[PDB]
């Protein structure tokens, strides 16, 4: 029967879906294990980068007095199924929309999503193949494009995902002030007790020549970008494993709900047919009757 | 199962499974000796260097031809595929027996070496509009010939 | 009561062993805790210990059969769960009956290993 | 894992619902009242059954000599109809109910749970599990 087989075809599709999603889980498993080394080997490259840029400033004075382009470089994954990482990042970007906001998102999800939502603010994006390891050259490409998008930019922000643990992926921020504002702050720290922890660092950099300082600024900015993309990848694979497991279980619940309807349908189909045959057998018997019995009744 | 994407990796079990699943394609029934020999060759890895597309042609040459005799290199005394009466000897004595194991491996090794040296080498060098068609027709004919 | 408690403990350990199989596959064996890694060793011994050679197959399999008593089985599993037999090799529980058979197999395995090592040192 | 007050009491309530034999009305309602009022917040989930057993089939205050209640002692099964009559929130039976619950909670946390949290020996662990199995099957 077609109705019964309609469920069977429907359950047939869910079976293939489970296998394919299972294959995705394995592919992401290998990349998760390969990228799990960063967990061990992180947290030491960016030590003096902190002194260069770590400034716990207010979230209002920073954006209220923007007289030049504020460039944002959100990190987004190329492929979907990651989870809520991209959604949260968009919420984080939507919360900071302004007249001077310029967007240079990373990842296909970033370009497509931010192109439509904020047309004027989006200029262009950068797309990287997940074929090689996240290296310095990719970060340098991000920075160079960011400068050319807005060279006279008050700040360049990077919004990425920090992989705290297998199940914890927070949203993290790297704010990079352009050269003019950075050297001005670097000048005040050296000349004053304020920014104490930066006093020795500020004087140490101030002694050396300018070109070295400019190289120092670009170099550490690249490292911050490199850390963000590296972390965003690790958060991506970890999130996909969690999300894929959810899809597997959802596709398993459907398989258990369509199988029951299939086994319930065959039982009803068999019963209805046999009742229907046995109602046309009763009618034939009932309409028929035995005629007058012509036999020697007396002979008994 | 993992070959649906992910660029399945060709391990020896896969390198031999594909050949097995390609030898099972046949139109007419196979004489026992021809079938058992071909399976044994694929089981011990003699077809690892043979592309999956040419397996049927490789089997056809093994059965209906004799490369060793063609090039005057065969050294076996009795074990030749044209001796159709070896079937009952193989049935009585398994291929994994000293009586037949030694010559069987020699013939398979020689046949494999000649096939790679002469035939598959030319196949990989086909660059034309008519040669490709002739090769394709040949492979299809061998597919339903053995 | 002892029978019930042992059986439930075995079931719980086996169920936990399944989830740990998944976890080690996700990341690896070393990623599990000391506690969990002790539980993955006992469980494997349990799985091997639930096999048994039957006397009916004394002919076609060649191994002497065993008829493990109820009380012996309860005591053997109870000791294994606590961790008394944490030094015995895993394979000593494979196709054996009772706890005494496990000890005898372990001794034979140890003796065989010692002889092989002694022979290797000679050459 | 954020554990608010509703979550804690709900988990304790679920554990209490585990029963094998029917419970006398006084014993069941008293245990529910204690859990509802947060007296079991400090008690671990796995130890709720043991805590309940001590409250019904034992009396810690009398054991350790820190009890002064006049009538509301759980060994007095006659109190069931009195509780059924007025309430467990009536001023007649509310003050003593709170007092005995507080003493029972304080003694249990001081003596039993403290020791149960300091068990590492494999033999002791087995004994603790056997104890918990018995308590779960008997109130
Ligand atoms: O034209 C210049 C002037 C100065 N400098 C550099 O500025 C720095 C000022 O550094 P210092 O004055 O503190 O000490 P220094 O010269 O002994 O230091 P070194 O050469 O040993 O590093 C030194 O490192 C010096 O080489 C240049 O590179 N070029």
């Amino acid at each position: 029967s077609g109705k019964l087989r309609l469920y069977k075809e429907k359950l047939e599709g869910y079976n293939r879906f489970y296998s394919i999603v299972k294959t995705i889980k394995m592919v992401t498993l290998a990349k998760y294990r390969a990228a799990q080394g960063r967990i061990r080997t992180r947290d030491f490259s960016l030590r003096y980068t902190e002194l260069a840029f770590s400034k716990p400033q207010a979230s209002r004075d920073a954006v209220v007095a923007a007289k030049n382009a504020l460039v944002y470089i959100p990190i987004t994954t190329n492929r979907g199924s990651c989870g809520a990482l991209n959604s949260n990042i968009v919420r984080c970007i939507d919360s900071v929309v302004s007249s001077k906001m310029v967007l240079m998102p990373v990842g296909k999800r970033g370009i497509d999503s931010f192109s439509k939502l904020y047309p004027d603010e989006f200029r262009y994006g950068i797309i990287n193949d997940m074929k090689e390891s996240m290296h310095f050259g990719y970060a340098t490409f991000v920075i160079e494009n960011a400068y050319e998008v807005s060279k006279d930019a008050d700040r360049y922000q990077v919004i990425f995902n920090r992989f705290v643990s297998a199940g914890v992926q927070r949203n993290a921020v790297y704010n990079i002030p352009s050269y003019e504002k950075w050297k001005e702050d670097l000048a005040d720290a050296a000349s004053s007790d304020n920014q104490k922890n930066r006093y020795l660092f500020a004087n140490a950099l101030q002694n050396e020549e300018e070109q070295l300082i400019r190289d120092f600024f670009d170099f550490h900015a690249a490292l911050a970008v490199l850390n963000a993309v590296g972390e965003n990848e690790l958060s991506e694979q970890a999130a996909r494993l969690v999300a894929v497991e959810g899809q597997l279980t959802n596709i398993s619940s459907l398989q258990q709900r369509t199988s029951s309807l299939y086994n319930k349908t065959r039982q009803f189909g068999i019963t209805a047919a046999l009742i229907e045959i046995l109602s046309a057998m009763s009618s034939l018997e009932g309409n028929a009757m035995k005629g007058v019995r012509r036999n020697k009744f007396w002979e008994g | 199962a993992d070959s649906v994407g992910g660029q399945q990796v060709q391990t020896i079990p896969m390198i031999r499974g594909a050949r097995f699943v390609a030898l099972f394609n046949q139109k007419q029934p196979s004489y026992f000796m021809n079938a058992i020999v071909s399976l044994y060759a694929c089981l011990n890895g003699y077809l690892d260097d043979v592309k999956v597309q040419y397996v049927k042609f490789y089997e056809y040459l093994l059965v209906h031809r004799d490369l060793g005799i063609m090039y005057g290199t065969a050294k076996n005394k009795f074990f030749y595929m044209y001796v159709q009466e070896l079937n009952y000897l193989i049935r009585f004595f398994t291929l994994n027996s000293p009586i037949l194991h030694g010559e069987l491996e020699e013939m398979l090794k020689q046949h494999t070496h000649l096939f790679l040296q002469h035939y598959q080498s030319k196949m990989n060098a086909i660059k034309s509009e008519k040669d490709v068609k002739a090769l394709k027709n040949l492979l299809y004919s061998c597919k339903r010939a053995v | 009561v002892d029978h019930y408690n042992v059986a439930q403990d075995v079931v719980q350990m086996l169920t936990k062993y399944r989830e740990l199989q998944d976890i080690i596959a996700v990341l690896g064996i070393d990623e599990l805790s000391e506690e969990d890694k002790l539980i993955v060793d006992r469980a494997r011994k349990l799985v091997k210990f639930l096999s048994q050679p039957f006397q009916v197959a004394e002919v076609f399999t060649g191994m002497t059969g065993h008829y493990v008593q109820l009380d012996d089985t309860i005591d053997s599993f109870s000791g294994l769960l606590m961790g008394t037999y944490d030094q015995v090799p895993e394979m000593a529980f494979y196709m054996v009956g009772g706890i005494n058979s496990v000890l005898e197999k372990a001794k034979k395995m140890a003796e065989e290993a010692a002889e092989l090592e002694k022979m290797r040192r000679a050459r």
